[PDB]
């Protein structure tokens, strides 16, 4: 996931109740590769969202075809944040990877409520 | 998890393309199909030149890709 950037090292005195310890700390800088994540995770939500727009093209009057693409647009949009989040940890707060499906997921709703207007 | 695509990645990408470019052909003859109703056994619209064509051109094409695929990765020492 990550590259070496590099390593630090310090030396401090931490107090505690058992009296004042010498601590030294290494630090290791590391940095973070997304190149697994656009394939796993962007990617899969960029096409996705491209399969809402070939709504559009698609005629009007084929309701169920519009409907059809529209619901199985976003149902698996669902899926895809779920099992993206999944690759997270349980921590209450949203995330730039949250962020990203969730704007993926107000294109494939408004998309789909776009025919409901349409229609 | 890997900061490269693998061998795998590639067929599962072109693979992705050849459906992904189905779904495109379709929205393409979806464009100009002109008549809601279909033949009954008045004008019927014809059958699309670029399906007449996309049902050579999509197998031929992905043929050749498993030739080149295969015999690329097959025969690497
Ligand atoms: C999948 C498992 C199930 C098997 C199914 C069993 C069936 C077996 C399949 C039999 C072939 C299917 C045609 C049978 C019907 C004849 C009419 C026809 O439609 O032919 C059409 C040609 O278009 C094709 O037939 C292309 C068929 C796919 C082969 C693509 C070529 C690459 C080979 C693939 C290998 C990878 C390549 C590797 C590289 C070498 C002509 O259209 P038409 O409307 O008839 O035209 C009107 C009359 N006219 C022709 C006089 C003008
Ligand atoms: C994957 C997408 C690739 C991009 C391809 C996108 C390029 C592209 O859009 O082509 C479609 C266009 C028209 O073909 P297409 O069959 O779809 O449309 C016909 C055309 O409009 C005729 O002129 C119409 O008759 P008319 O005169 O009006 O009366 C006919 O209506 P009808 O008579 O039945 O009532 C229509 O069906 O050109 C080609 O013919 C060969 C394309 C070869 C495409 C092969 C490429 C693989
Ligand atoms: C599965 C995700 C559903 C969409 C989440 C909507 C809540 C807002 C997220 C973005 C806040 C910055
Ligand atoms: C999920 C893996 C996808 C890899 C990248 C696919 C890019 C090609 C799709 C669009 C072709 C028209
Ligand atoms: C008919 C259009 C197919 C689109 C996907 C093709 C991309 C890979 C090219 C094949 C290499 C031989
Ligand atoms: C109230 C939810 C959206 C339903 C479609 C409304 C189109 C005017
Ligand atoms: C995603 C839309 C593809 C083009 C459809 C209309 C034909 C140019
Ligand atoms: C559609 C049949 C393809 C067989 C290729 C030969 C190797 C299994
Ligand atoms: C129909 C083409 C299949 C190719 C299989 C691999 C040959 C080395």
């Amino acid at each position: 996931q990550f590259s070496f950037v590099g390593l630090r090292n310090t030396t401090e005195v931490v107090k505690t109740t058992s009296g004042d310890y010498v601590v030294m700390s290494v630090y290791f800088d590391l940095s973070r590769r997304m190149g697994y994540f656009t394939i796993q995770t962007y990617i899969p939500c960029t096409l996705i969202v491209v399969l809402s727009w070939v709504s559009f093209w698609i005629n009007k009057d084929a309701v169920p075809a519009r409907t059809s693409l529209g619901i199985t647009t976003v149902l698996t949009m669902t899926t895809l944040s779920t099992i993206a989040r999944k690759s997270l940890p349980k921590v209450s707060y949203v995330t730039a990877m949250d962020l990203f499906v969730s704007v993926c997921f107000i294109f494939v709703f408004s998309a789909l409520v776009e025919y409901g207007t349409l229609h | 998890k890997v900061a490269y695509a693998t061998a795998m990645d590639w067929f599962i990408a072109v693979c992705y393309a050849f459906v992904f470019s189905a779904l495109i052909e379709f929205a393409t003859v979806n464009y100009f199909t002109k008549r809601g109703y279909a033949w009954d056994g008045k004008t019927f619209n014809s059958v699309s030149k670029i399906d007449r064509l996309s049902r050579i051109a999509f197998p031929l094409l992905f043929g050749i890709f498993n030739l080149v695929y295969w015999a690329t990765y097959l025969n690497r020492e």
